[PDB]
């Protein structure tokens, strides 16, 4: 149960906002 | 230091920093640590932790929600960060020699092998942390904070 | 607490006629009309709609979450 | 690696409390909390 990743859940960048 | 298997140790995932929203000594078992923060196409830039700031926006990230940025440094630029932003990929190739020719042209000296060998067993040892102290009610003091009141099963408790 | 599946008596399914007599009930047809509307010739399958209470309503009332 | 995860009581999230640490929820604060299903083969003959 330390990172379960399985790639992620689709991570925002900074200069998209 | 020049592998990346081993920089990637002491890499803070985006599913390791859920678990120290609210635990103190968070500027002292953080503070050394090295996140691949996203710029924005696919390139990123790994940046040295200096400190923590508490930004004036909040969101939520996933379940959780913060608003605790980090005071992140590559080389000569800083600016202010979110932890939303961080990604769970390892430091390739690339950004690991991305990252070697910005600490040389900012002059700062490199760690040491021996300091991230040290360093890496502080989220070890403050993982395992036995909660014995009076940290709890800190933390839930935190959380709600931000988290507003009337989610969910609480709300004839919140009308009394 | 919830309706039953089948009468214990006949055998007939009547889980699947609670609703149709809820609203039979409601639009206008009295209990005695709308259980041979539904096809309830048998009185001991007509207990299963003209007795049975409904707790289930009072269960789901206290929610877990949210 | 079994932390043993609870349920809170009003809150109804889910929390990790290991031996030798409080019985309260990671919000709000509460001292009830159940615990969740087993694991095992729950297996029923509808008779
Ligand atoms: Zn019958
Ligand atoms: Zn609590």
């Amino acid at each position: 149960t330390s990172t379960y990743g399985r790639y992620g859940s689709q991570t925002p960048m900074y200069g998209s906002g | 230091v020049s592998l990346p298997e081993e920089l990637n140790r002491v890499r803070l995932s985006r599913h390791k920093l859920e678990r120290w929203c609210h635990m103190p000594f968070f500027a002292k078992t953080v503070t050394g640590c090295f996140v691949r923060i996203g710029i924005g196409k696919p390139v990123y830039r790994v940046a040295e932790i200096t400190g923590v700031v508490e930004t004036a926006k909040v969101y939520q990230l996933g379940g959780t929600r913060t608003n605790k940025g980090l005071q992140l440094r590559h080389g000569n630029d800083q600016r202010v960060f979110r932890l939303e932003f961080v990604s769970n990929q390892e430091f390739t190739e690339s950004e690991f020699m991305k990252w070697k020719e910005a600490m040389f042209s900012a002059g700062m000296q490199l760690p040491t092998l021996d300091e991230i060998n040290k360093k890496e067993l502080s989220i070890k040892e403050a993982l395992n942390y036995k909660f014995n102290d009076q940290d709890i009610e800190e933390i839930v003091k935190e959380k709600e904070r931000f988290r507003k009141a009337p989610p969910n099963y609480a709300m004839k408790k919140t009308q009394l | 607490m919830i309706i039953p599946v089948r009468c214990f008596t006949c055998g007939k399914i009547v889980g699947n006629k609670w609703e149709a007599y809820l609203g039979l009930l409601q639009a206008e047809y009295t209990e005695g009309d709308a259980l041979d509307a539904l096809g309830l010739k048998r009185y001991c399958c007509r207990r299963m709609l003209l007795a049975h209470v409904d707790l289930i309503e009072k269960l789901l009332n206290y929610a877990p979450l949210e | 690696q079994q932390p043993m995860i609870y349920i809170c009581g009003e809150c109804h999230t889910e929390n990790e409390i290991k031996s030798r640490d409080p019985i309260r929820c990671r919000e709000c604060g509460y001292r009830i909390m159940y615990k969740k299903r087993t694991k095992r083969l729950v297996v029923f003959d509808a008779r």
